[PDB]
C-alpha cells in the first residue's frame, strides 16, 4: 500500500500540522464541555428538542437507480434528513493552536461530508446538524484544536485575529461573546456564536498557558518558529510552484525534466 | 497512429466493456457519437407553445414585469399544436429526406423542433436554428389563426422577445442549449454553455452519465478553443477518458475503496494507485523524511488526479447527500494532494482556482445561485479547461433535494426535450459504443 | 386474493430475538392489527415489512405477490393480473421475495407507504399544500387531478386553517396529519401504519381514523396498523394479532384479541393526597403571535393568566393546535412572549422573566427542566453518556453509572433492563424507551419546576401508570412542581389535581380534573 | 440513597458560588 | 499538601467510598494542571493522582487501595488523571480514616 505522509518539515509547527492532518492521531483533550453546552453556544437548536428536517428520510424519498451514488454510505444526519448548520471559528495570529487553512485541511481529511471555508480571520465548517454537533464536541471544542483565549466560536462580527491580545490573553471580540472570570480563572461564554445573550453562562475552561501554546500552534512566527528554520516546507512550496508553472507552459515529460 | 496510450472501457456499473482501446477512439475529432451530440445540440430548438399562448392572451410581451395594454391576441396554440407543428415542419423542410423533426411534447404545450443539417451546412454559426424556427413559427401562427397584419409585431414579440432592441431572447418562449455567440466569455466558448442542472436533468439524475455529458462538452469545447492542440491534446484526451468516461474503472474503484472514507482517504487511494501503476515515482527524500514525488507521465498523473477529484466529490456529496460541498472538496482535495506529495494538482492549480470561484459564488451574499447553474461560459468558472465542472454534476446527482436550484426547478423543459435522444440521456454508453466502432481504424 | 405471506421468521440482534415465530397471511383488502406491549417488536416488524436497512431476517422470509409491467416498472395490486396496463403489455404476476435482491423490490418498495413512529417525513420548508402537492405529483396524477385531491385531501386530515402555513412551523399532531395526507396520496399496494394517530387527542384521532378508512379501505389497500392502544385496533382491524416480547401470544379475530389483551392490564394507583405550598409562577396577560407578511397572524397564546402553587402537579388539556406547547415553552423561558408578564417566585422574590440573562431569566432557568413534545437524544452517544456526560452531572464519572441506573429504575425500568440499556445507542431503542430515557434525562438533574409535554403517548397502560407514580413520588419526596400537557384523561384524574383547559389560546376555566371532565363532557 | 445524598452534597458545584461574577452583583 | 515549607504535609479526606479515598483540593494552585502523566495501562494500587483541567473536578487528589483498568484513583478516566506519586511503605490507614480527618505524609524520594 501507501503510507501517507501529511506535511513536510522538521519543526514543531510542521509536526503539529501533520498531527492535525492525521486522522489516526488522537488529539489531546484539554477540557470537558457537555453536549448541551456546545449546542447552547452553537445557538442553532434548543437542547432536548428534536432536529428540524429539510427533507424526508432517504428511505421515504424515492430516487432513481444509481449504482455509483449508492456505493457511498450517507451520514446519519443525511439518513434521517436534517438541516445543514455551521460552526465558525476565529483564530488569533498570536500562537492559536489551530489556524484557518490548517483547520480546513484537517476537517476535510478527518470528517465526512463537510463544507470547509477559509478566510483570513474566519473559518467555517458546514454539515448536517447531528453530525456537526458530534464532531464539534468530540474534535472542535474539547481537544487541543481549541483554546478559549486565542480562539473562539463566533459568527456575525468577526475581528481581532490580527490584533494583539487583551490583558487576560484573550482574542479581541467586538461583541464580547466570552469573558474572563478571575475568581475561577476560567473563560465563560455569556453569548452564543452569533451574539444573543445566554441565560446561563457556560464554562469553556481556562486559557491554555503560553508555553503549551508555543508547542501546539500551527502558525509560523518570528517570535516563535519561523519558516527560515524549516527549509523543507519552503522547498516543497517552491517545487509546487515550479511544477504548476511548467505544467501551465507545456505539460510534457521533456519540459518537466527541468523540475 | 501518434498516441501509444491504451485504455480499457467500463460501463456505469463498473463492468468491463473492452480492452486496449486507443486513446483517440474517444477523441471528439474521431468519435461519431460526440459529433452527433454536437450536431444535435446545434440544430435542436425547444418551443414553449403554452408560454406563447399565455403571453399573447395577457399581452405580456417584453420582459420582466412588461405588459402592453391593447396588444392581446386570443389564439389556441396548445389546442391546435399538431397543425402548427406540421406547418413549421413544412416551412423548415429543405429536401423530402430531410432531418426536419417537429415533435409534440407534453400534449401540445411544447414543441421539440430539429432544423435540418442542410441549413447548418451553409451557416457560419449555430444561431440559424433558433432564427429559422422563430420565422417558421411566426408564419405558422399567422397562417393558422388569421392574425391581422397589424399584430404580426405582437406575435414576433411573444415568440422571440425584444430581439432588435436587446440582442438576445429574453422575454420569448423559444430556447436552445447554446446562448448567443456575441454573449460568450471568450472565443470558442459556445459549447461551455450547458449548466450542471441541464446535464443532470438530461441524464435523469444519473451520476456517471451526467459526468460523461459534462466532460464530453467541456473537452470538445477545449478542442474548439484551440486549447487541446499540439502538446495539450494528449492531456485533454486523457482527462476526458479518465474523468468522464471512467477509463480503467478509476472513478468507480476510488469510490468503492472510499465508501466509508473522507476526501483525504480518496487522496491516499489516488496516490497509492498512481504509485502502483508507475505514473509517479519518488523524486528525492528530504532531511525530515517526506520523499518527494515526480510524475513519470505528467498527463497521466493529471488524468489520475482528475478521476480522483470526481471520486472525492462523489464520496463527500454522497456522505452528506447535499450538493453544497463541491467547492470545498475540489479546493482541499487539490490542497491536500499538493502538500502530501509535492506534485501539482488537477490542471496545475486551475481546478483549485475554479473551486475558489465556486466557493465565493455559492456560499456568500456576494455569491449568486447554487452549483446547479455552473457553466464554463461564466467569468467565475471559465478558468479550468474542463476539469472542475464534471464533478459538479456528480455533486448535484448526489443531492437529496436540499438545493433551491434543483434540476426540477430549472431544467424540466430541457430534460423533457433532450432526454428523448439516446446519446444525450445515456452519453456514457453510446460514447463507449462509438469508440468501439472505430477501434480497428487506429 | 393473497397479497403477502410471512414464513417462520425469527429476527435476532446479537443474542436478542426481538422477534421469533412470526407468521401471518393477508389478502387483497383487509386491515391487520399488531397489538402488544411497549418494545414488543411492532416497529421492528413494520420496518421489516418495509424492507429498511438492518431489518433483514436471520431465519425466515416474507413473500410479496404483486402485479407488474415489464416495460413500465409499475407494481399495482395482484388483482390487476388479468387486466390491462396503463402502458402496453397486459401484466405479469411476481412472487417478489424481499431480502432476495428481486429487481421488482425497488418498484414494490416505491409502491408501499409507511407512517414512521415519531418521525415526520415532510419537507419542512415546503408548507402544507406543496408538501401534499409533492406527494401527488411525485406519485403521478396531474395539475387538475392533483389540485382536486390536494383540496379533497387537506379536508380529510383537517388542515384548511393551515394551507399556506410552513410545515416546519406546525405543531406536533398537525405535522402528523400532514405526513398522513402525504402517505395516502401515492396509491400504495400496502399501507404500513406505525402509531398512525400519534399522541393525538380523541377528536382529531377520530378524524384521522375516518380519513384512513375513507381512503385506504375504499381502494381495498391492505392495512398493517399497530397501536398498543386497542380502541382503534377494534374500530379499524377485523383480524388482529397480539404479540408479547416478539412472540405472537395470540392470532385471532380482532375483537377477541383486543378483549384478551385488555384483561392483561392493571388499574391506576390513585396516590395519597398532598397539600401544595404557595404560588411559584404567575403569568398575567401572556400572548404569543406569529405574524407573517404572507399568511396572517397565528395568535398561539391569546392572553393567558395562570398561577402554579409550588409543590403541585398542574395539567394542561385541550385540542390539537390550542397553544399548549407554546405556553409550556413560554413557561420554560425558551420562547419569549410577544406581550405579558411572567414572574417566578425563586424563594420569595419574583424575577421578571421576559428579560434574558443570568441576572434575570437565568436565575430561575437553573431549576426549570422541560421535556419537549418533539424530543431528541444524542444519537452518537450511549444511553449512559446521555444521562450523565452529555448534559453535565455534578459527580465523578465512576459514580455516575449507578446514579443513571437509579434514575432509569425510578422512571420504570427493571434493574436488568436498565443494566442492559446503559451500553446502547438511542437508535437501538424503541419509541417509548427513548421517551422514558428523555424523561430520565430531564429528571436526573433534579430541577424545581419540571415541564412534561406529553409524557405518555406510546406507553401501554402499565408503562403509563409507571411514569405516573414516578412523577407523584418525586413531587412528594422531592417537593418537585410539575406542569403536564396531556391527552389521556384518566392520567389527569389519577395524577393531576388542578388541570386547566386550553382552547384557541385561552384558559376558559381552571379547576379539578373531574370538573374539567364534566366541562369537556 | 445515603450515597446519592452524600454525592449530591459533596460534589455540588453551585454556579452562584463558583461564578459569582455573573449570578451575583 | 504544604511540603514546600515543612517536612511533613497534611492531606484532608474529602470523600470516601470502599476502595477510594479522595483528598481536598486547593482552588488557588490548580491553574496550569495540563495533562502531564496520564496512565497508559491499568493503574496499580497505592497510586496518588490529581485530576487535570480536562475533568470538571480539577485538582482533587485521591488514592485507591486496589487496581482497575478503566478509572483512576479519583473516579475519572485515564485521560483526565495525571499520576503524581505513590504510597511506598505505610498503608492500611486509608481504610480506617473518616471523612474530614487529616492524614500526614512524609516524602522518601
Ligand atoms: N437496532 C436495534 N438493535 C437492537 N435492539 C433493537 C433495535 N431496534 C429495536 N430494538 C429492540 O427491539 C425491541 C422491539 O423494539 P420496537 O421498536 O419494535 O418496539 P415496539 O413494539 O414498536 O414498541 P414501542 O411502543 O416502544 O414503539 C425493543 O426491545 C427494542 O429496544
Ligand atoms: N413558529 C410558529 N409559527 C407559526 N405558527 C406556529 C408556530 N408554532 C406553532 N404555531 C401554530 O400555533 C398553534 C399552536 O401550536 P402549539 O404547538 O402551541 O399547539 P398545541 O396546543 O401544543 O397542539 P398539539 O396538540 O398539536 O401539540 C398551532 O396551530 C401551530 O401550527
Ligand atoms: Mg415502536
Ligand atoms: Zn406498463
Amino acid at each position: 500500500a501507501y503510507t501517507p505522509q501529511f506535511y513536510p518539515g522538521a519543526t514543531k509547527v510542521a509536526e503539529n500540522r501533520r498531527n492535525h492532518l492525521n486522522p489516526n492521531y488522537e488529539l489531546e483533550k484539554l477540557r470537558e464541555i457537555p453536549d448541551e453546552d456546545v449546542v447552547k453556544i452553537m445557538g442553532h437548536r434548543q437542547p432536548g428538542e428534536d432536529y428540524k428536517t429539510v427533507h424526508p428520510p432517504l428511505e421515504e424519498m424515492d430516487f432513481v437507480e444509481d449504482y455509483a451514488r449508492d456505493l457511498v454510505e450517507p451520514l446519519n444526519g443525511a439518513k434521517e434528513g436534517h438541516r445543514v448548520r455551521y460552526i465558525q471559528f476565529a483564530d488569533s495570529m498570536y500562537f492559536a493552536p489551530a489556524q484557518p487553512y490548517d483547520r480546513s485541511r484537517s476537517y476535510m481529511s478527518r470528517l465526512r461530508g463537510v463544507d470547509a471555508g477559509t478566510l483570513s480571520g474566519r473559518q467555517v465548517v458546514e454539515c448536517r446538524e447531528s453530525d456537526l454537533e458530534e464532531f464539534s464536541k468530540n474534535i472542535l471544542m474539547d481537544t487541543e484544536l481549541f483554546d478559549p483565549a486565542t480562539s473562539g466560536m463566533r459568527g456575525a462580527t468577526v475581528h481581532g485575529h490580527s490584533l494583539r491580545l487583551d490583558e487576560n490573553g484573550m482574542m479581541f471580540d467586538a461583541l464580547q461573546r466570552c469573558v474572563f472570570d478571575e475568581k475561577t480563572g476560567h473563560v465563560m461564554y455569556v453569548k452564543d456564536q452569533v451574539g444573543k445573550p445566554l441565560d446561563a453562562p457556560v464554562d469553556v475552561g481556562e486559557p491554555i498557558p503560553e508555553a503549551k501554546l508555543r508547542e501546539i500552534t500551527t502558525i509560523y512566527r518570528n517570535d516563535g518558529v519561523a519558516m527560515r528554520a524549516d527549509p523543507d516546507v519552503i522547498e516543497v512550496v517552491k517545487r509546487i510552484h515550479r511544477a504548476r508553472t511548467l505544467g501551465g507552459y507545456i505539460p510534457t515529460n521533456e519540459t518537466f525534466k527541468g523540475l | 497512429v501518434k498516441y501509444e496510450d491504451k485504455i480499457s472501457l467500463y460501463d456505469a456499473k463498473g463492468n468491463l466493456v473492452a480492452e486496449n482501446v486507443p486513446l483517440e477512439a474517444i477523441s471528439p475529432l474521431y468519435n461519431p457519437t460526440i459529433k452527433s451530440m454536437v450536431k444535435n445540440i446545434k440544430r435542436t430548438v425547444a418551443v414553449n407553445l403554452a408560454g406563447i399562448e399565455g403571453t399573447l392572451a395577457a399581452g405580456k410581451i417584453g420582459g420582466k414585469g412588461c405588459q402592453v395594454p391593447g396588444r392581446t391576441l386570443d389564439i389556441s396554440a396548445v389546442s391546435n399544436a399538431q397543425a402548427i407543428a406540421d406547418e413549421v415542419e413544412k416551412i423548415l423542410k429543405v429536401s423530402e429526406d430531410d432531418d426536419t423533426a417537429v415533435k409534440i411534447i407534453n400534449g401540445g404545450k411544447q414543441l421539440a423542433v430539429q432544423v435540418p443539417t442542410a441549413r447548418l451546412e451553409v451557416a457560419a454559426e449555430y444561431s440559424v436554428s433558433m432564427l429559422s424556427t422563430a420565422m417558421a413559427l411566426k408564419e405558422a401562427l399567422i397562417k393558422t389563426f388569421n392574425i391581422d397584419m397589424f399584430d404580426g409585431s405582437t406575435v414576433h414579440a411573444a415568440i422571440v422577445g425584444n430581439y432588435p432592441q436587446v440582442m438576445d431572447y429574453a422575454g420569448g418562449n423559444i430556447a436552445s442549449l447554446l446562448g448567443a455567440p456575441s454573449m460568450m466569455e471568450g472565443l470558442g466558448y459556445a459549447l461551455r454553455n450547458i449548466p450542471v442542472n441541464h446535464a443532470v436533468a438530461t441524464t435523469k439524475k444519473n451520476m456517471m452519465n451526467a459526468i460523461a455529458f459534462s466532460s464530453v462538452m467541456e473537452q470538445t469545447a477545449t478542442f474548439e478553443m484551440g486549447d487541446a492542440v499540439g502538446s495539450f491534446e494528449r492531456q485533454h484526451l486523457l482527462g476526458l477518458a479518465y474523468q468522464g468516461l471512467n477509463a480503467d474503472n478509476l472513478v468507480i474503484d476510488f469510490i468503492k475503496a472510499n465508501a466509508k472514507g473522507t476526501v483525504g482517504s480518496v487522496v491516499e487511494t489516488v496516490i497509492d494507485r498512481a504509485i502502483a501503476d508507475g505514473v509517479i515515482v519518488v523524486d528525492k527524500t528530504m532531511s525530515s523524511g517526506f520523499n518527494m514525488y515526480k510524475p513519470a507521465d505528467v498527463n497521466k498523473w493529471n488524468a489520475y488526479a482528475a478521476a480522483g477529484l470526481v471520486a472525492a466529490v462523489a464520496v463527500s456529496c454522497g456522505a452528506a447527500r447535499a450538493a453544497q460541498n463541491v467547492a470545498s472538496v475540489i479546493l482541499y482535495f487539490n490542497d491536500i494532494l499538493e502538500y502530501e506529495t509535492g506534485l501539482p494538482g488537477v490542471d496545475y492549480g486551475r481546478s483549485m482556482g475554479t473551486a475558489v470561484g465556486f466557493s465565493f459564488f455559492s456560499h456568500s451574499i456576494y455569491g449568486g445561485g447554487g452549483p446547479g447553474i455552473f457553466n464554463g461560459n461564466h467569468v467565475v468558472t471559465r478558468h479550468s479547461k474542463g476539469f472542475a465542472i464534471p464533478p459538479v454534476c456528480a455533486a448535484m446527482c448526489a443531492d437529496a433535494g436540499t438545493q433551491m436550484f434543483s434540476p426540477e426547478h430549472t431544467s424540466g423543459l430541457v430534460g423533457s426535450v433532450y432526454s428523448a435522444f439516446d446519446e444525450f440521456r445515456e452519453p456514457m454508453k453510446y460514447v463507449i459504443e462509438g469508440a468501439l466502432s472505430i477501434k480497428d481504424q487506429f | 386474493m393473497l397479497l403477502l405471506e410471512v414464513k417462520n421468521v425469527s429476527k435476532s440482534y446479537g443474542d436478542t430475538e426481538v422477534l421469533k415465530n412470526v407468521s401471518f397471511e393477508l389478502n387483497e383488502g383487509d386491515v391487520m392489527g399488531v397489538l402488544g406491549r411497549s418494545g414488543a417488536g411492532k416497529s421492528v416488524l413494520l420496518h421489516m415489512l418495509r424492507g429498511m436497512e438492518g431489518y433483514e431476517p436471520t431465519s425466515g422470509q416474507i413473500i410479496y405477490h404483486v402485479a407488474y409491467c415489464p416495460h413500465c416498472e409499475n407494481v399495482e395490486a395482484p388483482s390487476q393480473v388479468g387486466k390491462k396496463c396503463e402502458c402496453e403489455t397486459e401484466y405479469v404476476a411476481k412472487s417478489v421475495d424481499f431480502w432476495n435482491n428481486n429487481e421488482i423490490t425497488y418498484a414494490l418498495k416505491k409502491k408501499i407507504a409507511i407512517m414512521l413512529q415519531r418521525t415526520f417525513a415532510l419537507y419542512g420548508e415546503k408548507t402544507v399544500a406543496e408538501n401534499i402537492m409533492e406527494a401527488l405529483t411525485a406519485a403521478g396524477y396531474e395539475g387538475k387531478d392533483a389540485t382536486e385531491w390536494a383540496l379533497n385531501l387537506i379536508k380529510m386530515v383537517k388542515l384548511e386553517h393551515r394551507v399556506a402555513h410552513i410545515s416546519r412551523d406546525l405543531s406536533g399532531g398537525e405535522k402528523q396529519r400532514v405526513v398522513l395526507a402525504r402517505q395516502i396520496a401515492k396509491n400504495p399496494v400496502i399501507f404500513l401504519a406505525d402509531e398512525p394517530t400519534g399522541t393525538l387527542d380523541p377528536k382529531t384521532a377520530k378524524f384521522v381514523h375516518n380519513a384512513l378508512t375513507e381512503a385506504v379501505i375504499k381502494h381495498n389497500i391492505a392495512m398493517v396498523i399497530t397501536s398498543h392502544w386497542p380502541e382503534v385496533i377494534e374500530e379499524l382491524c377485523q383480524k388482529a394479532i397480539w404479540l408479547d416480547k416478539g412472540e405472537m401470544r395470540l392470532v385471532g379475530e380482532s375483537k377477541h384479541v383486543v378483549e384478551e389483551f385488555m384483561k392483561t392490564v392493571t388499574s391506576m394507583k390513585e396516590f395519597e393526597k398532598v397539600e401544595v405550598k404557595d404560588e411559584l409562577l404567575k403569568l398575567e396577560n401572556v400572548e404569543k403571535r406569529y405574524v407573517s407578511v404572507d399568511r396572517g397572524i397565528v395568535k398561539a397564546v391569546d392572553g393567558i393568566d395562570v398561577s402554579i402553587n409550588e409543590k403541585e402537579i398542574f395539567g394542561l388539556v385541550g385540542v390539537s393546535g390550542a397553544g399548549k406547547t407554546t405556553l409550556s415553552k413560554i413557561i420554560a423561558a425558551v420562547i419569549p412572549p410577544s406581550k405579558g408578564n411572567y414572574e417566578f417566585r425563586l424563594a420569595d422574590e419574583w424575577v421578571d422573566m421576559t428579560k434574558v440573562g443570568p441576572l434575570y431569566r437565568g436565575r430561575a432557568k437553573r431549576y426549570i427542566g422541560m421535556l419537549f413534545q418533539e424530543y431528541s437524544l444524542y444519537p452518537h452517544r450511549t444511553i449512559l453518556y446521555n444521562l450523565t456526560e452529555s448534559i453535565g452531572l455534578e459527580m465523578p464519572g465512576e459514580f455516575a453509572k449507578m446514579k443513571a441506573e437509579h434514575t432509569l429504575v425510578s422512571v420504570g425500568f427493571t434493574e436488568e433492563e436498565a443494566e442492559n440499556m446503559l451500553e446502547k445507542h438511542p437508535s437501538e431503542l424503541s419509541v417509548g424507551e427513548k421517551h422514558r430515557v428523555a424523561l430520565a434525562q430531564v429528571l436526573i438533574r433534579e430541577p424545581h419546576l419540571i415541564l412534561l409535554d406529553e409524557p405518555t403517548g406510546t406507553m401501554d397502560p402499565i408503562t403509563r401508570n409507571q411514569v405516573a407514580e414516578s412523577i407523584q413520588k418525586s413531587r412528594s419526596e422531592l417537593d418537585q412542581t410539575y406542569v403536564i400537557v396531556s391527552h389521556d384523561m384518566d392520567f389527569v384524574l389519577n395524577v393531576c389535581d388542578r388541570a386547566a383547559l386550553v382552547r384557541g389560546g385561552k384558559i376558559i376555566k381552571t379547576g379539578k380534573p373531574d370538573e374539567i371532565v364534566k366541562i369537556l363532557s | 440513597r445515603l450515597f446519592l445524598k452524600a454525592l449530591k452534597e459533596k460534589f455540588e458545584e453551585d454556579p452562584k458560588e463558583k461564578y459569582t461574577k455573573f449570578y451575583t452583583f | 499538601t504544604g511540603l514546600t515549607t515543612k517536612r511533613i504535609g497534611t492531606l484532608k479526606i474529602y470523600f470516601k467510598h470502599d476502595d477510594i479515598s479522595m483528598f481536598e483540593r486547593d482552588w488557588d494552585y490548580s491553574k496550569g494542571l495540563l495533562p502531564e502523566n496520564t496512565p497508559e495501562k491499568s493503574i496499580d494500587s497505592g497510586i496518588i493522582a490529581v485530576t487535570n483541567m480536562v475533568k470538571k473536578y480539577k485538582g482533587y487528589i485521591g488514592v485507591r487501595t486496589s487496581s482497575n483498568d478503566k478509572y483512576g484513583p479519583t473516579g475519572e478516566t485515564f485521560e483526565g488523571t495525571n499520576i503524581v506519586g505513590k504510597v511506598v511503605k505505610n498503608s492500611e490507614i486509608l481504610k480506617s480514616v473518616k471523612q474530614g480527618e487529616n492524614i500526614y505524609i512524609l516524602e522518601v524520594n
